[PDB]
């Protein structure tokens, strides 16, 4: 639907009420397929790398997350449809104005194209932005056709703060997902027994991000 | 539970302005 109607009439309410919003059939089967093909070509270049952590303390990153990823701006040759995806997400966000909590969203990361090879690997329970690095909204587009979690696993399980029941999001094809990045939404990728693709972008809050960039260099002491 | 060591990495540079 019109970015404006989806934003104001669905995304904004869902996000402020529950901190999670799912929009299925975001771009349609044709575009979704084109995106999937671009991701599979990118994977077939062999340029993917192990997913990394903000501050790794574990033996290896593989103990935490078991995916292979790359970062795309959306202007690279062969990624035009991923670019269309990123510009559509941006469209929705711009149309959310300052109605998504009290954040002033002025920027975002590049797209993280991610692949769980399907060998029983996933991502343990975690928070995307526990200690305030600017990330206020997580946006994930899934690409996996006829995915059956009872067979292939790979559920994204979110545990919204305070609620006694978690939520299981299947990584369905053409599904769009929004949720607060901070400690409100601890989540986990359960073991995936099949190749599981997803595209993520993190949107930033101006003030938080600006502070996050200075805290890295020094952080002073106390 | 140290969340910092579990959080997915993002670059510090190369943000995209909206
Ligand atoms: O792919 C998903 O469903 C979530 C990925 C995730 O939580 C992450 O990479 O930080
Ligand atoms: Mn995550």
């Amino acid at each position: 639907l019109p970015a404006l109607k989806l934003a104001l009439e669905y995304i904004v309410p869902a996000m402020n009420k529950h901190g999670i919003c799912v929009v299925d059939d975001f771009l349609g089967k044709e575009t979704g397929q084109q995106i999937g093909d671009e991701v599979r070509a990118l994977h077939d270049t062999g340029k993917f790398t192990d997913g990394q952590l903000v501050s790794q303390k574990s033996d290896s990153s593989k103990d935490i997350r078991g995916d292979k990823i790359t970062w795309i701006e959306g202007k690279e040759p062969g990624c035009e449809t991923i670019g269309l995806l990123m510009s559509s997400m941006d469209d929705l966000i711009r149309h959310c104005n300052g109605k998504l909590g009290s954040y002033k969203i002025n920027g975002r990361t590049k797209a993280m194209v991610a692949c769980y090879p399907g060998n029983g690997t996933g991502y343990v329970r975690h928070v995307d932005n526990p200690n305030g690095d600017g990330r206020c909204v997580t946006c994930i587009y899934y690409l996996n056709k006829d995915w059956d979690a009872k067979v292939s696993g790979g559920i994204l399980r979110i545990f919204p703060e305070g609620k006694a029941q978690f939520a299981d999001i299947e990584p369905k094809f053409d599904r769009l997902l929004f949720f607060w990045s901070d400690r409100r939404n601890p989540h986990e990728v359960q073991p995936a027994y099949a190749t599981r693709y997803a595209i993520t972008v993190w949107y930033f809050d101006a003030d938080e991000r600006a502070a996050a960039k200075v805290k890295y260099l020094t952080g002073e002491k106390g | 539970l140290d969340l910092e060591m579990l959080a997915p990495y993002i670059p510090m540079d190369d943000d995209f302005q909206l």
